[PDB]
């Protein structure tokens, strides 16, 4: 039994799949995120994802909270820089009322002054728990360094803005970006007729497109953060390719040739070129790997390292040189085939669970007219050559770099001397 | 008790003895747990099963000036369930438990793991239908009975780490396991 | 012209720093009352990673996703 | 996913060998007679598969994630691991140093600390009081 | 009556001048400062200048404080990135005991654990009052952007270091940098024999030179700080010339041609090229001027602007273009003569007061073998040609820029697009 | 009294009437001032002279919960000087005043102005 894409007169996309699972999942996906903010209203979207249980024109906050609890269900919100998603989980037969709640949360929110002003101090706390893992703030800085305007904007609220996001800003953002032609509704555990009954409530919502935004412009930046930590984290990237491109597949295979992450518990990663290169430059604990992001109008590829403070310069260099040898065309059929194996297998494992499967389908529904089954993805992977991988490596080596580093930087190098 | 007044926050764990893998009562207990789970940053309830025994209790983190209140609140909820439970909350707990059971078994890895653990502990795979039938039988009377059977007037095991000057004395904790008005 | 003050003109008071010690006889200008910054949230301490086996898999391979739920902890990819 | 689950854990160890299972877990994937050294690791990584293990107060487990096409190899490897680990002196000493280093610094989360303390006080004088890792001594 | 330079066998320099003033001033000057710190002991010198009344081997803290108060005197401490100075003011006849205090403060400090640990929280407060004026933190960032290692180090303590500067660090720094061959003693209101009696107590102090440090390396940096402020501050510089150089005189005259600062209360600054250029690009309040620093092994020259947030791009450009026209050789005898007038007059006015006169003499004593009287300075100014000014402008226009900006940067340009 | 509970800190000024430029007494008063000038961030004493009158008093900034104590301390020092002064402190004040007078007249501008 298969998926069925469809588009309503409003431009809203709907799709569903009646897998005979005891738990039904419904996702509403929206083209919104931090890239549509500007310097005058930064942090709006963070508070927006936290505000997903304030009162609405259709149901009281108390009602929403207790009613969702009383059946055991959940309502999550997830964002990226480019998309936002509201997801509902429920047992079979619970749909209807939860769908009323979804509708009121997305199409008819109230942003009462006092509730917003009581919700503000939680931004600080949420950002703090996020910023306990060091990787997050490094990647945040990398986007700021890499881009001048749009993908640069932060996922978490700026500190100077906490306590000074207003109700009017929330209203304006929702009115200008939560529009029916930016939307898709996806249902697993649900028959198309039933999902049509659900989508029927969305027929009189805000129509057309919204404010389209600006295109991202590249920066050759560099950001350094000095702390006392004995371990230093570093990221070094260039610009690679757009989402859903053959060249992006080339870059993916390159990532998996260099090394994307571990496979054996407590292993030595003998298959990984970057790890084996670095292991000969330092004798204390390190970590290294390769990095890929892709967007609607840009993408980044590079390396990510963690090392002792006095060893950084040796590590970062040892990693970089490895990539260069591939650019010069030291690359082997055996490595390439193994990389494609890693990639096909990792992809198929990433979508065992319904949660991630729903995400993937919803991502496709916002950007393509038809669903691409995994077999087609596997073939597209199969179709990358060695020359494509070497060309990708040459692109990285030649193009203008961006860099971030955090720690005790007494021996970290500067981007100009790599 | 391990005292170290330089750590930011106090960690605390308190259990009684649970019945083990084999007993039926586990189901009802889980429902109870779901009913219980502000003062402090973080809080949880837990059941840890073994072949012939187990631990049934709770764990939390507090600022050093708010350990006593939190212990009071926790033990009060226990006494409440033992003496005064009602149907409306029990229903909610049963629904939470249903959702948990079905949410866990998503993807091959958890399912494989469930098969293995089940054949070691139970001798057999227990299907979700049997779990649903077992859940449907619980009611407020069952919760009252079984909570009384494992929690009420029992001696607990306590562990604390941190700035724990304000963690109540053991006699004060033991006296919190029963009500004088009952 | 080899002191900062004789050379730099109106930028001398930002190119130089001073502390006037035990209190003097005259009264200085720009007294500067102090509304200091508030304290951030207090958190648990960090664990170290002093082995390769503990650092293995910490390096980033993909950009991040931000998450929250009404009855689930907030999370980051 | 395919694995082997084993009805063994820390509550079957005496104070003379408390900590043996964790030691064995450290060098489970480090080589077999049929696959010396990193050959096993390279063959797992060339399939695109993942390999994991764990150890508990009461159970032990080794499993593999893979493509359904690879079941004959998977089981093969899985049988090679549980019958034919090469317990070499050099590797034993390397794991000894690693575990000692891993115990030296305060590499434990406070939650784990309090739960270990709880088991110790509740089940004192009984095998369940003892930890999976065991003492450094 | 004239100055008299002299050097002792220790290498200590001493100079004095018996002006018949009722108030005597004595300065001890030292080659020390933040440029001699490294990433492992940042902030040491800040706490060092604040610690100038803790107990010593020779006198109790209570004794130092009350004894200085009881005669009405003052003991100041002043630093830069390259030098530190301890200065004493007193009525005639008070010298001797205050000189004992000076000796013990500089040659025999105790850094008792508890007094240091009670002194720490004042770093935060001092830095806060400093950072109320916005210019200070912008200039601090400019040095970080402009240099990789040494002149980059901050004058005020890093936030992560407050509460974690130790007594051992203070002891080490003093032992390795407060050395007799790095020192001069200067006295106004004091007869050479008396200043010899004073310097006599310094004969058995730490001898020779110390740790010499590292040479500063240039960075083509860029630092952006986003706030909500409606006014944006900006600085744009390049590398110019070393302290005490003819080329530095050229750069000074250039600064005064462009505009160094106001002369009439509430005036229009009609003589100022930068101000008149900008006044035609914006109609709301702005400020602009030119910027000079010089060091022992480097120097910076550039422009400094304050404007509305939406006008920044127009202002910064309008300023920059002005300099370029001088590089192309639109420069007039009349402007040049007027600039030299401004410069000679400003210099002579800067040394009317004994306080600044002492500073200037002490600065010279650390770097030259003989005192240079103002007449010689005025001649050196008189000796700059038009071609030198135009060459300096060309150097600025051609060389690699560094930039800092702070405010709401939605319209500020990036260094690459100027 | 102008009340605004949104401002961070409280500002306060309290004077009595001073004698004016012409009187001799000014000198002694200045000495007194130097003797007086912890609780709060900032504090000063002042004399403001006119032809026939003047203001003699003090100015300070406090956190809102520490205004009362500070007023108590200030008025107590005043009463102390009126009733119980001693020679040792007076000497110090005279020296502070000497230093101020000679420090001010440095450079042409202040001298012309004087
Ligand atoms: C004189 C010499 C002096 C010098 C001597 C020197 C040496 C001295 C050394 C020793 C010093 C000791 C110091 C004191 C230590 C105190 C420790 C302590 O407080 O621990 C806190 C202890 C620790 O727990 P926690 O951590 O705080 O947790 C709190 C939780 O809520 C816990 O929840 P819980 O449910 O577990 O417990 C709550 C409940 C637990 O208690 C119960 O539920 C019942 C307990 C047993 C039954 C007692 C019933 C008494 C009823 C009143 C009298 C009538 C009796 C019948 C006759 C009717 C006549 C018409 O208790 C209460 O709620 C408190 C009140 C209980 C009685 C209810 C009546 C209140 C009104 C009293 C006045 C009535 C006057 C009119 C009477 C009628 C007309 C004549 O918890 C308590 O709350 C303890 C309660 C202690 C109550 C004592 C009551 C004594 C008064 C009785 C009545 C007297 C008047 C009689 C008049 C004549 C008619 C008969
Ligand atoms: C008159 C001459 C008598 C001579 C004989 C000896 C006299 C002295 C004997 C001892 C008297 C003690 C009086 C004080 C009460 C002591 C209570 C005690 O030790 O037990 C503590 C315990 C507290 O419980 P915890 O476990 O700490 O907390 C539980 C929380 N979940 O006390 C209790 O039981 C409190 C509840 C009330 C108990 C009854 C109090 C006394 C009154 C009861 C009878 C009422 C009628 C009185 C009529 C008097 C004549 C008009």
């Amino acid at each position: 039994q298969d998926l069925e894409f469809t588009k309503l007169p409003n431009g809203l996309v709907i799709a569903s799949l009646e897998n005979y699972a005891p738990l039904s999942r419904i996702g509403l996906f929206i083209k919104a995120g931090s890239r549509y903010e500007d310097s005058n209203n930064l942090g709006t979207t963070h508070l927006l994802r936290l505000a997903s249980s304030l009162t609405t024109k259709g149901a009281s906050s108390f009602k929403i909270t207790r009613g969702i609890e009383a059946v055991g269900s959940k309502l999550s919100v997830t964002a990226t820089r480019e998309t936002m998603a509201y997801t509902v989980e429920c047992l079979r037969g619970d749909v209807d009322i939860l769908m009323e709640f979804l509708l009121n949360v997305t199409t008819a929110p109230e942003f009462r002054r006092w509730e917003v002003a009581d919700l503000q101090p939680q931004l600080k706390i949420d950002k703090a728990v996020a910023f306990q893992n060091p990787q997050t703030h490094v990647i945040e800085n990398l986007h700021a360094a890499a881009y001048r305007n749009a993908l640069a904007n932060p996922l978490y609220c700026p500190d100077y803005r906490i306590g000074k996001v207003t109700s009017e800003e929330l209203h304006y953002f929702v009115q200008n970006h939560f529009t029916s032609a930016r939307m898709a509704l996806i249902g697993l555990g649900v028959s198309h007729p039933v999902l049509k009954q659900v989508a029927e409530q969305f027929l009189n919502m805000r129509g057309g497109f919204g404010l389209s935004g600006v295109k991202a412009k590249y920066r050759g930046g560099e950001i350094r953060e000095q702390n006392g930590d004995s371990l230093v984290h570093a990221a070094l990237v260039a610009e690679s390719a757009v989402a859903g491109s053959a060249e992006a597949n080339a870059f993916s295979v390159l990532q998996h040739v260099l090394g994307a992450g571990p496979h054996i518990k407590r292993g030595s990663n003998t298959t990984s070129h970057l790890y084996q290169a670095v292991a000969k430059a330092t004798q204390q604990p390190f970590d290294v790997s390769a990095f890929n992001a892709n967007y609607s109008d840009s993408g980044l590829f590079g390396i990510y390292t963690i090392s002792q403070a006095t060893a950084a310069g040796d590590v970062i260099k040892a990693a970089y040189n490895q990539v260069k040898t591939i650019a010069q065309g030291n690359l082997s059929n055996t490595d390439v085939q193994a990389a494609k194996n890693k990639l096909k297998a990792g992809y198929l494992m990433s979508v065992e669970s319904s949660e991630r499967f729903l995400e993937e389908v919803g991502s496709q529904a916002l950007v393509a007219g038809s669903y691409v089954p995994p077999s087609t993805v596997l073939q597209q992977i199969d179709s990358v050559a060695n020359a494509d991988v070497i060309n990708a490596a040459k692109k990285f080596v030649s193009g203008q770099k961006s860099m971030v580093a955090s720690g005790n930087l007494g021996h970290t190098p500067f981007v100009d001397e790599l | 008790r391990h005292r170290d007044d330089a750590l930011p926050f106090a960690h605390v764990a308190i259990a009684v003895e649970g019945p083990g893998w084999a007993s039926p009562d586990n189901v009802a207990l889980q429902v109870a747990n779901a009913i219980i789970g502000k003062l402090c940053q973080s809080f949880q309830t837990f059941s840890i099963c073994y072949a012939d025994t187990g631990l049934l209790g709770a764990h939390f983190v507090c600022d050093r000036m708010k350990i006593d209140d939190m212990m009071f609140v926790l033990q009060g909820q226990w006494m409440r369930l033992c003496t005064s439970a009602t149907e409306s909350e029990v229903a909610r707990g049963k629904n939470i438990l249903r959702n948990a059971l079905v949410s866990h078994l998503d993807g091959t890895t958890p399912v494989c793991e469930d098969i293995g653990r089940s054949l070691l502990t139970y001798g057999r795979r227990i299907p979700l239908a049997e779990w649903e039938s077992r859940i449907a039988e619980v009611d407020a009377s069952v919760v009252r009975e079984i909570c009384s059977k494992y929690i009420y007037d029992q001696c607990p095991a306590v562990a604390g780490y941190g700035p724990i000057e304000q963690l109540p004395d053991y006699n004060r904790i033991r006296s919190g396991m029963f009500w004088l008005r009952f | 012209m080899l002191s900062v003050a004789a050379r730099s003109g109106p930028f001398a008071p930002v190119l130089s720093a001073t502390s006037r010690g035990v209190a003097g006889a005259l009264r200085p200008l720009v007294q500067a009352t102090v509304p200091a910054t508030p304290e951030p949230p207090v958190l648990d301490l960090k664990r170290p990673f002093l082995s390769r086996e503990s650092l293995s898999g910490q390096a980033v391979r993909r950009p991040l996703v931000a998450s929250v739920g009404l009855n689930v902890p907030a999370s980051v990819c | 996913t395919v694995g082997v689950w084993i009805d063994v854990g820390s509550r079957f160890e005496t104070e003379k060998n408390n900590g043996a299972g964790y030691f064995l877990e450290h060098l489970a994937f480090k080589g077999t007679k049929n696959r010396p050294g990193s050959a096993l690791e390279k063959e797992v990584e060339s399939m695109g598969a993942h390999l994991n293990a764990y150890s508990t107060r009461e159970h032990t487990a080794y499993y593999i994630k893979a493509l359904s096409k690879d079941l004959p190899k998977v089981v093969e490897l899985l049988g090679d691991i549980v019958q034919n680990c090469s317990l070499e002196d050099s590797q034993i000493e390397k794991e000894r140093d690693v575990i000692l280093r891993e115990m030296q610094e305060n590499d434990a989360s406070m939650r784990d600390v309090v739960f270990d303390y709880l088991h110790a006080t509740a089940f004192q004088g009984t095998p369940l009081a003892q930890t999976v890792e065991g003492p450094s001594e």
